[PDB]
């Protein structure tokens, strides 16, 4: 099965250099492109350059503000894009993508890694329960949730672990305030399993490593 | 100016023809966006073994192109009997089987 | 360089039927053009290559057309699991360039938002801080005004608003809103009202919980 792993995402302060790293199996390595594509947040998608991993072959988007450099290692079959004087402009989601045999395409994603060029400091998120208060008895479902309060740089998977098969989500982008990123999450099941079942919400902050677990518990 | 091997697959254009002059004739497009990259092609006895046995009867096979799409012209002189058109390597090489009587 | 650009990019349609996102380059890209699918918070997903080679794993409902200078990419029978981001990028030639995208929504009934009201945790009264968050879930259109009342006046200071994205369950759309406190104001009051207005309702939609 060919698929990308990509190194996880990072706070890097302005100036500094960094590796991106996309480990390649399920598949000859050498015998194909491996594309960097980049994405800054608001914006779409635009070509870094690629290179063949068979023979070291690159080819820059040359225009690009940003100084890129690729790397393959056929012996871990891992290519490599090195990123030196970053800027808040080089802020974005980056892609380790795989240059399809049939032309310039890219027929396999890694799962991105966010890069945020910033001298702030990384900040892992308050994940707060959000359960109804008393006098309410909602009716034939309950609406619960997890606050995702104060963290930087941005990127946090929340997935929601419930024991009811009917589990509607909702996941709300985040939004910048006093240099912090909020967000949230809802979850929606039957009134008649809570609070006896147990929803659980796992917010993943990749940039700082860490995953918090909040269990739901009657507010 | 010029690379190295062309990286991508090819695709065969209508089906090789007989010469009648003991050359086939084929027309190939090229996937790539790498080129000019020299074309990977070869007359083969078998797939089992890949050590061109047959001739190019066009010089240096080439995509002048950087752009894809390109079209390029081939003429071989495959060995008598059975023998194979391939073209590319690795994951993207691709045959053509032919038998010259 | 090869300019690639889409149709309007907030395109709309109704699950069922046909679309298409048309695609155009500067130049003759010779037919070499590929469309990708994007999901909210996922990687983008190859649907079409060389205009009309469509990519397994990819039903055939989608299906690109194009040439020269112009690409459409139609989805015959649209889904509400049809609802992302669509690229298409040529490649023709270096350096490789892309659409801006265009956005798939669906237009369906109206639907009255489900409100509902949440106090701080207990873990961040404990820390210093108070958010009450409202959820106006499952609602259509997207437009939608929330307003936050303490003890029966306005607050509109520290209130945040975050939309989603069309839900692909019912394509309704969902919306968080989160007014935050200082722990000492939230508990000088006893009644916090979150209020939405909406098409659905002549009256403000509004759910309460009642304690500091």
């Amino acid at each position: 099965q060919v698929q990308l792993q990509q190194s996880g995402s990072e706070l890097m302060k302005p100036g500094a250099s960094v590796q991106i790293s996309c480990k390649a199996t399920g598949y000859t390595f050498s015998d194909y492109w491996i594309e960097w594509v980049k994405q800054r947040p608001g914006h779409g998608l635009e070509w870094i350059g690629d290179i063949l991993c068979g023979t070291g072959r690159t080819r820059y988007n040359e225009k690009l503000k940003a100084m890129a450099t690729f790397t393959a290692d056929t012996s871990s079959n891992t290519a490599f894009m090195q990123l030196s004087s970053l800027t808040s402009e080089d802020s974005a989601v980056y892609y380790c993508a795989r240059s399809a045999s049939y032309g310039d395409y890219a027929d396999y994603w890694g799962h991105g890694t966010t890069l945020t060029v910033s001298s702030a400091k990384t900040t892992p998120p308050s994940v707060y329960p959000l359960a109804p208060g008393c006098g309410d008895t909602t009716g034939s479902s309950v609406t619960l949730g997890c606050l995702v309060k104060g963290y930087f740089p941005e990127s946090v998977t929340v997935t929601w672990n419930s024991g009811s098969l009917s589990s509607s989500v909702h996941t709300f982008p985040a939004l910048l305030q006093s240099g912090l990123y909020t967000m949230s999450s809802s979850v929606t099941v039957p009134s008649s399993t809570w609070p006896s079942q147990t929803v659980t919400c796992s917010v993943a902050h990749p940039a700082s490593s860490t995953t918090v677990d909040k269990k739901l518990e009657p507010s | 100016t010029t690379y190295g091997v062309c990286s991508k697959a090819f695709k065969f254009l209508g089906t090789p023809a007989d010469t009648g002059h003991g050359t086939v004739v084929l027309e190939l497009q090229y996937t790539g966006t790498d080129g000019p990259c020299k074309v990977p092609i070869s007359s083969v006895a078998s797939l089992n073994d890949l050590t061109p046995v047959g001739r190019l009867v066009t010089v240096n096979p080439f995509v002048s192109v950087a752009t894809a799409n390109a079209k390029v012209l081939i003429e071989l002189e495959p060995p008598f009997g059975d023998s194979y058109i391939v073209v590319g390597r690795g994951e993207q090489q691709i045959n053509h089987h032919w038998h010259k009587s | 360089d090869i300019v690639m650009t889409q149709s309007h990019k907030f395109m709309s349609t109704s699950v069922g039927d046909r679309v298409s996102i048309t695609c155009k380059a500067s130049q003759d890209v010779s037919t070499a053009v590929a469309w990708y699918q994007q999901k909210p918070g996922q990687s983008p997903k190859l649907l079409i290559s060389w205009a009309s080679t469509r990519h397994t794993g990819v039903p055939d409902r989608f299906t690109g057309s194009g040439s020269g200078t112009d690409y459409t990419l139609t989805i015959s029978s649209v889904q509400a699991e049809d609802l992302a981001l669509y690229y298409c990028q040529q490649h023709y030639t270096t350096p490789l360039t892309f659409g801006a995208g265009t956005k798939l929504e669906l237009k369906r009934a109206d639907a009255a938002p489900t409100v509902s009201i949440f106090p701080p945790s207990s873990e961040q009264l404990t820390s210093g801080g108070a958010s009450v968050v409202c959820f106006l879930n499952n609602f259509y259109p997207k437009d939608i005004n929330v307003k936050w009342k303490i003890d029966g006046s306005e607050r509109q200071n520290g209130v945040l608003n975050s939309w989603t994205d069309q839900d692909s369950k019912d394509s309704t759309y969902s919306m968080s809103s989160t007014l935050t406190l200082t722990k000492d104001e939230y508990e000088r009051h006893n009644s916090y009202t979150c209020e939405a207005t909406h098409k659905t309702s002549t009256s403000p939609i509004v759910k309460s919980f009642n304690r500091n």
